[PDB]
């Protein structure tokens, strides 16, 4: 018996991330292998651990945590310095809006474990961590009975299906702080240190967990590994636009009708993710802005863009959240300033006073109480919480509130 | 003079043995003894940095950095509320009012038995489902007031 968990509608076009997940409960390792479940491990096992790297790499998978570095290549870096090595899962997730990947972990674990356990033999790791935000305890527990489970199973331990190869995965908690999320940041946490991020280069695949070559992915994009072994790169390829292949999860949430989790193609537009997968506006009001996560605003004339990694695609992963004609921006930026005043871990003097003073001053600015200096000194913070920072949250704490700031300016001026 | 009972301090063993390295289960412990006492009591950092064999101010920094640790209040079941964007957006102050109206007590106050303490906290990842709120380690779409109660009744 778990923790309460609320029950996240999921739809998927593609049948595969969601298969599974789709439905809202845990699916147990006898469910997974009646679908054909640990067959890619089996495969991967067969394998070389450079032909695997090589069918990753072809496949054209792209992190799906934020930054969209090529996989295939990520681990190639790693691998090319000597071991011992690590895997990282990275389950942080905690940016808002931003709820797909624990839609995987609460209801198909399994999906989760096997390509941890692929991507672990392609780059010689021997312990694999999975760092879970604090907040998703029934996450945890899940993943650690579904640990077990494959353990039990034989597909965790010593000599893995007869092949020599070695591996354990442990299951660390967050506590509270999204900077966590940041890879550097989840390193030290997993050291039994404050999540403090650190400065790059070296970067993780070189010197990460104890100063060793560390590899960091995110749930989604583990999630990914299976079907790439399952369906060979040449057919995973197949799938969506050939320049962003793969399946991708959009979680959509705000003033829809339907909001979830959409398992999509990345050649839907922001246009079909919103009226065509989610029903349409709550009310059928018109879309005034969507906000992609934390980090950008797009207006009612931007939704026609593909929901892809281009310059002039959505970007970002995919998060969408959706304010209506009635949602007034200034209140939306000010929840936005909160979130990064909140979270700046404080080590780089910009991002600390910058996070500090843009929410400060836009909370004055929002209750009618700024000075003529207020609104002069939140414009400068605004631009000016990124000088000397060392990771990218300094980089982007300003980002959406001046894209409203742009593309909003008459809602602005009534607050003046 | 003080000293962990032996219940969880079993658990607590359990933790620092799971990782490889003892330094590595501090999270997982802190969660345990917050679990346990319904808050982190300062008296407990020092026999938990002895067991993880780290300096006290170590353990000091990571209590005071990892902010779902409460050093200041005891409770035995903590509200957290989603305070940010799309719950605010759909209804951060209507479960607020609601949680007042039932229990008596705002954001960051403990009601007077100790039974609960209403935690704003940033996006808890469930934000289709907004307004989000959570109980101990369950989490729930705010409804309504009457739903809300129905709730709250079950822990006692
Ligand atoms: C402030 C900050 C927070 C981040 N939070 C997350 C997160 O919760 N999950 C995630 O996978 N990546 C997050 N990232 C990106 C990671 O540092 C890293 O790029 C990613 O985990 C690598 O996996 P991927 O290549 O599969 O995307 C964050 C980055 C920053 C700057
Ligand atoms: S940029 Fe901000 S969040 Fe990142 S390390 Fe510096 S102070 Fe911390
Ligand atoms: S904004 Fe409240 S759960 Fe995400
Ligand atoms: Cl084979
Ligand atoms: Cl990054
Ligand atoms: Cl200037
Ligand atoms: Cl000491
Ligand atoms: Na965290």
């Amino acid at each position: 018996s778990y923790p309460a968990i609320p029950r996240i509608y999921a739809e998927t076009t593609l049948n595969m991330l969601l298969k599974r997940a789709k439905k809202p409960r845990v699916h147990s390792i006898d469910e997974y292998l009646k679908d054909g479940g640990y067959q890619a491990l089996e495969k991967a096992l067969n394998m070389s651990p450079e032909e695997i790297i090589d069918w990753v790499d072809k496949s054209t998978l792209r992190g799906r945590g934020g930054a969209g570095f090529p996989t295939g290549k990520k681990w190639k870096f790693a691998v090319q310095n000597p071991g011992p090595r690590y895997f990282i899962c990275n389950a942080d997730e905690s940016e808002p809006g931003t709820f797909k990947d624990r839609i995987i972990i609460e209801r198909d674990p399994h999906l989760l474990i096997e390509g941890i356990i692929i991507s672990s033999y392609a780059i010689g790791a021997n312990e694999a961590y999975i760092y879970i935000r604090g907040e998703y305890p029934a996450g945890y527990y899940i993943l650690r009975d579904a640990i077990e489970e494959a353990k039990k199973k034989g597909f965790l331990g010593k000599n893995i299906l007869g092949s020599g190869f070695d591996l354990e995965i442990y299951v660390a908690r967050g506590a509270g702080a999204y900077i966590c999320g940041e890879e550097t940041a989840l390193i030290e946490s997993l050291e039994g240190k404050r999540g403090h991020p650190r400065l790059k280069p070296p970067y993780p695949v070189q010197k990460g967990l104890w100063g060793k070559p560390t590899v960091v992915n995110n749930v989604e994009t583990i999630a990914n590994v299976p079907f790439i072994i399952s369906m060979g790169w040449e057919e995973y390829r197949y799938i969506g636009p050939s320049d962003y292949a793969g399946p991708k999860l959009f979680p959509v949430s705000g003033k829809v009708k339907k909001p979830g989790v959409y398992e999509l193609p990345m050649n839907t537009t922001l246009r079909e993710v919103i009226f065509k997968y989610a029903g349409g506006t709550l009310g059928n009001k018109k879309v005034k802005a969507v906000f992609s996560g934390a980090l950008d605003c797009f207006s009612s004339e931007e939704l026609d863009i593909p929901m892809d990694y281009s310059p002039l695609g959505f970007g970002g992963t995919g998060t969408v959240i959706v304010l209506t004609e009635e949602d007034d921006i200034v209140e939306a930026a000010l929840k936005i300033a909160e979130f990064y005043e909140h979270e700046t871990c404080g080590q780089c003097t910009p991002c600390r006073v910058g996070c500090y003073e843009q929410a400060n001053l836009l909370e004055k600015i929002y209750k009618g109480e700024a000075t003529e200096q207020d609104w002069e000194g939140f414009d400068f913070v605004n631009r000016n919480i990124q000088p000397t920072s060392i990771c990218g949250l300094g980089a982007v704490a300003g980002r959406l509130i001046r894209q409203t700031l742009e593309k909003f300016p008459e809602e602005w001026e009534k607050y003046r | 003079e003080f000293e962990f009972p032996e219940e969880l301090k079993t658990k607590l063993q359990e933790h620092i043995n799971y990782f490889p390295k003892k330094r590595q289960a501090i999270l997982l412990c802190l969660h345990e003894i917050q679990n346990y006492y319904g808050y982190i009591p300062p008296e407990s950092l020092k026999p938990l940095a002895d067991m993880l064999e780290l300096p006290l101010n170590h353990v000091e920094g990571v209590v005071a950095f990892y902010d779902m640790f409460d050093r200041e209040d005891k409770a035995k079941y903590r509200i957290r509320v989603c305070v940010s964007i799309v719950c605010h957006l759909m209804g951060t102050n209507k479960l607020l009012k609601a949680l007042e109206n039932i229990l008596g007590i705002k954001p960051g106050e403990v009601t007077p038995d100790g039974k609960f303490k209403i935690v704003p906290v940033q996006c808890l990842g469930a934000c289709s489902e907004a307004p989000v709120f959570m109980v101990n380690d369950d989490e729930y779409k705010f409804e309504s007031e009457v739903q809300l109660n129905e709730i709250l009744s079950r822990y006692t």
